[PDB]
């Protein structure tokens, strides 16, 4: 019921503005706010207080605190996040780079 | 008794490895079990800046422990008096460990001069070992060059310096034999 | 020591070498780079056994440049020195710090201080030779050297030997 | 050092490219020459297959015929062949099989028997001084016997 | 052969060795012949897709 | 020990570097064969934008003053700590002497050039042996 | 011109990672550094005029990795090392 | 799809009984413990 | 355009964040940095052994950076160090250390309560490290007495004091009331007596983080590639703020060593210790609340590393 009610609340402001937005986007947004149980705020206290990699959380707002807690607690980063691959300066798993291209030597003789 | 042999040990070590004022303070504590700071100042007639480094040196060697005793007598003045006390076991342990470190540090210097290995470079003032020497050997040259200077090196170390490290061991043993004998005499009763 | 070990190497090929015969090229490269060279982890690579049954696995395309990367697993005969290893060799170059013994593809050096007292250096001879109380160490002479230490740098390996101990010296 | 404790890739436990476990292969300077000189022959057959569509002179001549096979970038292997040949006293793989039969009969480490077969000694003290790992792992009389049979297996070629 | 001054020209050449020669002061040398494997930097001609953007 | 980077053209090698520096492109190029000598040129004007060796030398120091959110007790404890370390260097006479000389020059309405020349002269004299006193007034005048 | 954060977010919205990598490396700044196998820090002294490498404090002269990171990221790592924080980099996945 | 949704929701925010508009959107996204107009619809 | 290298080229995958151990700092560094001066006495080159010596990195292109050689466009930089004679605390950890002081005994160095307590048994079952340290802190912060015998255990019993943060310091209050200020050496000693299960039950990993490592003992010195100085007109040379902070750390450290070598006024030692703690604290984070703000001689606040990593349009 909290989920459906949240969807109604968001949809209301959209329809009030006199605009149309597809069901997909609003559904995705609502679901993200409810996948950890309860209601989760969209804040710097609402996704930087849960693990996603030290870089991904530190990039948004409070950099030094997140980094210090990371080094203190010996945290490990998986480094498949978007911002992480951006910072390191190499290909990320998004779109074209979400798959590797290979070669088949058995196909060259065709 | 065993307690007096510790006193003679502290006299031999403090007298043997430090100046005179150190055994002045040391004996000043051996005469009075609780020696105030004002008594040592009016005794040796030394300044505060002269009594400081002496007590700090006797405390850095774990020879004596201090006891800052409170005072609230006559004029209601919180007169604090640093009473010095001889710390026998920590001082004996300090003497034994220091002797062991002297023997070990004087034994390592003998193995270095027993066989020359490394080299030296006068031009860039950089030291090179035998490894870098054989790694900087060329075919068109007959001597070990230097990456910084590409010029020949000079053999470092020699057998003449090996005669100095042995005399330090013999003289150190002849000057440490009574001390280590007193240590072996005190360590029998573990006091 | 002359050991045999299965080694793996990543071969890079230019996009111009993608013909049907490319496998041969691989082996070609697999020879030209591996045989004769040296590695600080496996020693001097001598030969490469098993040339017909060379595994090719699967080639992968790295992003930019478009070059192809391959992971090859093969069997090879390599030579790796070890510390405190009695070997034999022949002198090549002579120096006042000691003569340079040649053991296979490795040029070991023997320090003068690591030599007995009776062995003295002689520069008046041509070539300069080390003359002792019974043996004369010359270039073409064979000397049994006991290697004391070895250095394993990348693509470069040098060792240090000695002949002071018994059962050593000239052969 | 020389205390039966080599590196990581040189440990007693080795793994082949198939995934199975294999003991470390240690070779002495006897069959080590017949294996290089051996494989270079089949390598010459492989070089002449795709082409369609006294003891020192033969050594250097064969090393030249095999140098023409390679791309002139591995002459240290040929100089190593001259080193081994100048320091080798063994010949024929049958006698080498006998030598392995005499080395494996004592139950020693492959590196130890490699140092045994690679060194020319007359007494047991020589083998115990040149090989620091062998000093009490095997009897001295047995080592002297092995050196006797080996002394009968060596022949001036 | 046109030069950096003219629009249908180039600015820098990059040999296969990974070295850049500027077309300026290169006319003092005389002739510059291209080979297979080099990278010549040309000017933006026609039919060249580029990203267009407007903040924010 | 060396540490001197000298740019030369390996293709020309006919004369010491007679080169030209292209700042707009950020390169340095030989003015003969036209071959570039270095890419990615650094600037000195750009690092200077954010910001005295002739008098202060290589000495560095930093002030401690009160903060936005702080206590007055900590400001005094830090200044008293510097008051105990002020004897570590004998440079207190230069700042006080330059302060009083600053007051006299500002009282005489002399330009800043005479002030800097007088400060430079007092820095050249400072505390030498041939001075041997004069009670700080005569060396200032 | 400045390629801000919103522009990068638009490039992610289009799904073009190669143009983002090229724009954030070759089009701006690209640096090459060496890291050590045991510790993922940039202490690897590289004297490659004779092909020589070291890493101080962990006894390595063989296993040295080469990585291409932007200069700003190297400034971040060096500032973290100046701030007593270890940004260890590993080319292999130990967690699996 | 996350960036496309965040844009598909953020773009109509530029054109902007109970409170509507940007303040209401702030209360919804922040998940505030109190609303500007806490009303019900009793059927 | 950089020079070719023979090292194998790979991408950057896993990134591990951990604290810098003082031994590793001394193993990474190459210089000691003892002279607070910038350049040499001859107003040229470098001081050689100072704030910016050739043992670190260099700029100006023409210089070669002794220990990498190559050039500035290739030099990653090199690290120095500073060996202090008195341990100092790190700003971003002052709270955490305090929490540790409220989670472990101050004498025998053992965790308060025990595994026999039911609440501790329930709290230890949590897999999240931060929540474990949080709840265990909520339990251990109340009990102010270690105990020797607990019915169904270590000894001690000494009344655990109340640790309060005041002026970058930690004051301990005993009721018994005897209030004594906890020094850095005492806290570091107690941290040296912490067993494996103790700090690993708090959320520490032996190979990466240690409570002893949280207390700063040796300080890394970043190369000029991080703080590039300028020499404009050869007579107007500007040094970065971090360079001035390093000069302050050197002057306070040498001053404290000089005051602790000959004599001991007991008060000037605490003034110099708080001075060095202030220079290191402002070096790590100048914008610290409740503490004075260090200001440069030009009239602007000192630019710290945290300021470079905090505000917008910075490094992130
Ligand atoms: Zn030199
Ligand atoms: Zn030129
Ligand atoms: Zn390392
Ligand atoms: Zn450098
Ligand atoms: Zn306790």
């Amino acid at each position: 019921a909290g989920r459906a009610a949240l969807y109604k609340e968001v949809y209301n402001v959209i329809a009030s503005d006199g605009s149309y937005v597809n069901y997909r986007h609003m559904a995705l947004l609502v679901d993200v706010m409810t996948t950890q149980g309860g209601l989760t705020s969209v804040t710097r206290h609402g996704f930087n207080r849960s693990n996603t990699g030290a870089l991904m959380r530190c990039s948004f707002e409070e950099t030094v605190e997140i980094l210090f807690e990371a080094g203190a607690s010996a945290e490990l980063d998986d480094c498949r996040g978007v911002s992480e691959n951006v910072i390191l300066g190499q290909m990320a798993p998004i779109g074209t780079g979400a798959f590797d291209v290979m070669i088949d030597e058995e196909s060259l003789v065709k | 008794p065993i307690d007096d042999i510790v006193k003679n040990l502290l006299k031999f070590v403090v007298r043997g490895f430090y100046g005179g004022s150190f055994v002045l303070v040391l004996d000043a504590i051996l005469f009075h079990s609780v020696l105030a700071e004002d008594d040592l100042k009016q005794l040796l007639s030394i300044n505060k800046t002269e009594l400081g480094p002496l007590i700090a040196r006797l405390r850095s060697d774990r020879l004596i422990s201090i006891h800052k005793q409170r005072e609230y007598p006559p004029n209601s003045k919180s007169v604090e008096r640093v009473y010095y006390y001889v710390k026998y076991p920590h001082a004996i342990d300090a003497i034994k460990w220091k002797v062991h470190q002297v023997v070990q540090r004087l034994k390592d210097d003998l193995d270095k001069n027993s066989e020359p290995n490394g080299y030296m470079c006068p031009i860039c003032l950089t030291k090179y070992t035998q490894l870098e020497a054989v790694q900087l050997l060329n075919f068109d040259r007959t001597e070990f060059l230097c990456s910084l200077c590409d010029e020949p090196l000079v053999e470092d170390d020699s057998g003449k310096k090996n005669k100095e490290k042995q005399d330090k061991l013999n003289r150190l043993m002849d000057q440490i034999q009574p001390i280590i004998d007193s240590l072996k005499k005190i360590d029998d009763s573990r006091i | 020591m002359f050991f045999i070990k299965d080694l793996s190497l990543n071969i890079t090929l230019h996009p111009s070498f993608f013909g049907p015969r490319m496998k041969q090229y691989l082996k070609t490269k697999l020879l030209e780079e591996v045989e004769g060279s040296c590695t600080g982890k496996f020693g001097y690579i001598l030969c490469v056994l098993d040339y017909d049954n060379i595994d090719i696995q699967r080639g992968r395309i790295l992003p930019t440049d478009g070059s192809a990367e391959f992971n090859v697993k093969y069997r090879a005969v390599v030579f790796k020195p070890f510390k405190g290893e009695v070997v034999d060799g022949t002198v090549v170059s002579c120096s006042q710090h000691g003569f340079e013994v040649q053991v296979g593809p490795m040029k070991v050096f023997v320090t003068k201080h690591l030599m007995p007292q009776d062995l003295t250096f002689n520069a008046g001879s041509n070539p300069p030779s080390y003359q002792s109380s019974e043996d004369v160490i010359t270039i073409k002479s064979r000397i049994r050297v006991k290697i004391e230490g070895c250095i394993s740098q990348v693509s470069s390996i040098h060792a240090i030997g000695s002949i002071k101990e018994d059962y050593l010296g000239a052969i | 050092a020389a205390t039966l404790q080599l590196g990581q890739e040189f440990q007693l436990k080795q793994i082949n490219h198939q995934g199975e476990e294999e003991e470390l292969i240690a070779l002495n300077l006897s069959e080590a020459r017949l294996v290089i000189k051996e494989a270079l022959v089949e390598r010459r057959r492989a070089f002449k297959r795709s082409q369609k569509k006294t003891r020192e002179k033969e050594l250097e001549s064969i090393d030249v015929l095999l140098e023409q096979t390679t791309g002139g970038n591995n002459k240290d292997l040929k100089n190593t062949m001259q080193y081994l040949t100048n320091f080798s006293r063994f010949r024929d793989q049958e006698t080498v099989g006998a030598v392995i039969q005499l080395l494996k009969s004592t139950g020693l480490h492959p590196f130890e028997v490699a140092q045994l077969g690679s060194l020319a000694c007359d007494t047991a003290d020589e083998a115990k001084t040149l090989i620091p790992s062998l000093n009490n792992k095997i009897s001295d009389d047995e080592l002297e016997r092995i050196l006797k049979e080996l002394s009968n297996l060596e022949t001036l070629y | 052969r046109n030069g950096p001054n003219e629009h249908p020209g180039a600015k820098y050449v990059i040999r296969d060795s990974g070295d850049r020669i500027d077309l300026r002061y290169s006319k003092r040398a005389g002739d510059i012949q291209l080979q297979y494997g080099w990278k010549v930097e040309r000017h933006i001609m026609d039919n060249d897709p580029v990203l267009f953007n407007r903040q924010p | 020990p060396n540490l001197n980077i000298v740019l030369t053209c390996p293709e020309c090698k006919v004369y010491p570097p007679k080169i030209v520096e292209r700042f707009s492109e950020g390169d340095v190029v030989c003015a003969l064969c036209g071959l570039v000598l270095s890419d990615k040129l650094v600037d000195t004007r750009s690092e200077w934008r954010t910001f005295n060796p002739l008098l202060d030398g290589n000495n560095l120091s930093t002030r401690i003053g009160k903060g936005e959110t702080t206590d007055m007790r900590f400001t005094k404890e830090l200044n008293k700590a510097q008051g105990k370390n002020v004897m570590d260097k004998k440079d207190n006479e230069v700042q006080a002497a330059f302060a009083k000389i600053t007051m006299l020059c500002d009282a005489a309405e002399l330009p800043k050039i005479v002030k800097d020349c007088a400060k430079e002269a007092y820095k050249l004299c400072h505390d030498e042996k041939t001075l041997k006193g004069k009670s700080m007034e005569s060396i200032m005048a | 011109l400045r390629f801000g954060e919103m522009e990068r977010d638009c490039m992610i919205a289009h799904g073009a990672a190669s143009f983002l990598k090229e724009r954030l490396m070759e089009a701006s700044d690209a640096f090459r550094v060496h890291i050590c196998g045991i510790c993922g820090l940039m202490t690897v002294i590289a004297k490659l005029n004779h092909n020589q490498f070291e890493c101080k404090g962990c006894d390595n002269k063989i296993d040295i990795y080469q990585i291409h990171i932007p200069y700003a990221a190297k400034l971040l790592f060096q500032e973290l090392m100046a701030m007593n924080i270890t940004p260890r980099l590993y080319t292999d996945r130990s967690r699996d | 799809v996350g960036v496309l949704a965040a844009q598909s929701i953020g773009e109509p925010a530029t054109q902007m009984k109970v409170t509507s508009g940007v303040p209401r959107l702030k209360e919804i996204l922040n998940v505030a413990k109190n609303m500007k107009t806490p009303s019900l619809t009793v059927y | 355009g950089q020079q070719y290298s023979s090292a194998p080229l790979r991408t950057v995958k896993e990134v591990q964040f951990g604290l810098f151990s003082p031994e590793e700092v001394r193993a990474i560094s190459v210089a000691k940095i003892r002279f607070p001066e910038t350049m040499d006495e001859t107003q040229t080159r470098a001081k050689i052994g100072g704030l910016n010596d050739p043992r670190l990195g260099s700029i100006d292109r023409n210089l070669k950076c002794q220990t990498c050689q190559e050039g500035m466009n290739e030099c990653p930089g090199h690290f120095g160090h500073i060996d202090l004679a008195k341990p100092v605390f790190h700003v971003g950890f002052i709270a955490k250390i305090k929490k540790v002081c409220e989670c472990v005994c101050m004498h025998c160095g053992k965790l308060l309560l025990d595994e026999h307590n039911e609440l501790m048994r329930q709290a230890l079952a949590i897999k999240d490290s931060k929540k474990r340290f949080a709840a265990i802190w909520t339990l251990c912060k109340t009990k102010m007495v270690c105990e020797t015998d607990v019915p169904s255990r270590g000894g001690c019993g000494n009344t655990q004091p109340t640790i309060r943060k005041d002026g970058l310091k930690l004051v301990g209050s005993w009721k018994k009331p005897e209030l004594r200020v906890l020094s850095t050496e005492e806290i570091l000693n107690i941290f040296k007596h912490i067993s494996v299960k103790d700090f690993t039950s708090l959320g520490f990993n032996e190979v990466f983080s240690r409570p002893e490592w949280m207390i700063l003992t040796c300080l890394p010195v970043p190369p000029p590639p991080v703080r590039p100085s300028i020499s404009f007109n050869e007579s107007q040379r500007g040094e970065d703020d971090l360079t001035f902070k390093l000069a302050d750390i050197l002057k306070a450290n040498i001053s404290l060593e000089t005051l602790e070598h000959n004599g001991a006024p007991h008060h000037a030692i605490e003034e110099a210790e708080s001075l060095l703690q202030f220079h290191v604290a402002t070096y790590m984070d100048n914008d610290i609340a409740g503490q004075p703000q260090a200001l440069q001689k030009s009239g602007r606040p000192v630019k710290s590393i945290r300021a470079r990593l905090k505000g917008k349009e910075g490094r992130i």
